[PDB]
């Protein structure tokens, strides 16, 4: 699941490692 | 404090420690190895492995290397193959395992390591709470729920278990449920309970059932440091950024996208129009918990600044019109979608995840009455072919009495005071 209108999900972005 | 030798460990301490010492002081490659001729000469010490993993940690850390870190998450599982491994060794080397699993975005891995933490060690109810928090990060809210009822089955009071047990009731619309277990919760203290998340889905909560006290957490949640005011809470913040419930197109600079839409709005409409007619099912119902009541589906464009080339072949001249502006087509936190909206409809109180987005709205099909939004202490209306502009990571709503559909387009784009260098570099949302 994504937030897209809200803040329901336990995190809104997905992890992908190091920047 | 940790004892983490065993017997033939502690014959080799200060070799071990000598090790350490060079990994503690920064010199990560002899540290490194330092730890492989401790594995080589002894291939069976616990101590001599966690080393080695722990400095591939740093190495990979110092390289910002995913590839190396994932040799340190195999060889922190080595450490529990091992014979003879500690208790608080064998603990410390797997929960870093899923730590890394997780920062590595692996959570079906994470999630076996932490099913090995909770049967090697069936009393620490701490590594049950970890448990559930790999199901929440994976999407399983259903074996999450039955974790914390575990851990509130044995210890009802572990005020971890308390708000995110409360958190996944919210989440499944069980609202006056999940109250006294996210209050309690935040006011236990215990470690992890002081979370924006929980104050945030608490005021909201309250909000729902028409509880009056439930500002007083949004206080709480902004004197803790969680939301930059009472009514902006979106919890993805770029710190700095304009607090402004509603904006005007000149003062968010994107006047030229602002006139795009006011000069071709019916084109946008017309196509809007013949996929109510003729393509319906790509119409999707909002699917967040955001409505008391009604009727509101979105015709999706455009998502975290990706284009569904099959929507657009339901939308072509309007998705060739919005493709001249990256501003909006990249913002990667925002999204362009049709959102229909039928009498008898009343949008909770809400606010987005991140304040990094500003919401344009385009008045597509407006009935003369009964169509209102509202954003902070303010509330206005919209018009056919007229951009309104607002921060939706402050508190709206909006309420549908009409006596026929209300159709618009929602433009998100970046906010304008986020540099091209943080536009491209912020996580996706
Ligand atoms: O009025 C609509 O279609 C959606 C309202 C809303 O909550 C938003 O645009 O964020
Ligand atoms: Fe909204
Ligand atoms: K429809
Ligand atoms: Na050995």
């Amino acid at each position: 699941g994504k937030c897209k209108d809200g803040l329901g999900e336990y995190t809104c972005t997905s992890l992908e490692g190091f920047e | 404090k940790p004892k983490l030798l065993n017997k033939f460990d502690k014959t080799i301490k200060a070799e071990l420690d000598a090790a350490e010492k060079l990994r503690k002081r920064g010199k990560i490659e002899e540290a490194v190895n330092a730890f492989k001729e401790l594995v080589r000469k002894y291939p069976q010490s616990p101590r001599a492995r966690y080393g080695k993993a722990q400095c591939e940690d740093d190495l990979a850390e110092k390289r910002r290397s995913n590839e190396v870190l994932r040799g340190a998450i195999e060889t922190y599982q080595e450490v529990a193959s091992l014979p003879d491994v500690p208790a608080d060794l064998l603990k410390l080397s797997l929960k870093r395992r899923s730590d890394r699993q997780q920062f590595l975005g692996h959570m079906r891995g994470s999630l076996l390591t932490l099913q090995r933490l909770v049967q090697l060690f069936p009393n620490d109810t701490s590594l049950k709470n970890d448990l559930g928090v790999g199901y929440l990060l994976i999407g399983d809210n259903d074996n999450a729920k039955k974790v914390y009822e575990e851990v509130l089955s044995v210890t009802p009071n572990d005020g971890f278990a308390k708000v995110h047990y409360g958190f996944i009731l919210k989440a499944q619309n069980k609202i006056a449920e999940s109250i006294p277990y996210l209050k309690e919760g935040i006011e236990s203290g215990d470690p992890g309970t002081d979370d924006g998340r929980f104050y945030f889905h608490l005021g909201d909560a309250m909000q729902r059932v028409g509880n009056k006290e439930a500002y007083k957490w949004y206080e709480l949640g902004h004197k803790r440091g969680h939301f930059a005011s009472v009514w902006q809470r979106s919890l993805y913040n770029v710190n700095g950024l304009k607090a402004q419930p509603w904006w005007t197109p000149k003062e968010t600079g994107y006047t030229e996208l602002v006139k795009s839409l006011e000069r071709n709005w019916k084109l946008i409409r017309d196509e809007g129009l013949a996929v109510m007619d003729k393509a319906k099912g790509l119409f999707l119902p909002e699917d967040e918990n955001l409505r008391e009541k009604g009727d509101w589906s979105q015709f999706t464009l455009w998502q975290q600044g990706r284009r569904n080339e099959n929507a657009c072949k339901g939308a072509p001249k309007t998705c060739t019109l919005l493709e001249k502006f990256p501003e909006t087509t990249g913002c990667r936190r925002g999204q362009i979608k049709y959102s229909i909206m039928h009498p008898g409809t009343h949008v909770w109180p809400h606010t987005g995840p991140t304040n990094c987005r500003l919401r344009m709205h385009l008045g597509l099909v407006i009935p003369k009455e009964g169509c209102k939004i509202r954003c902070a202490n303010e509330t206005k209306t919209w018009e056919e072919g007229k951009v309104l502009i607002f921060d939706d990571s402050f508190e709206h709503e909006v309420w549908q009495d009409a006596s026929s559909f209300r159709l618009i387009f929602i433009v998100d784009v970046w906010h304008p005071e986020l540099t091209p260098q943080q536009r491209r570099s912020l996580p996706a949302i």
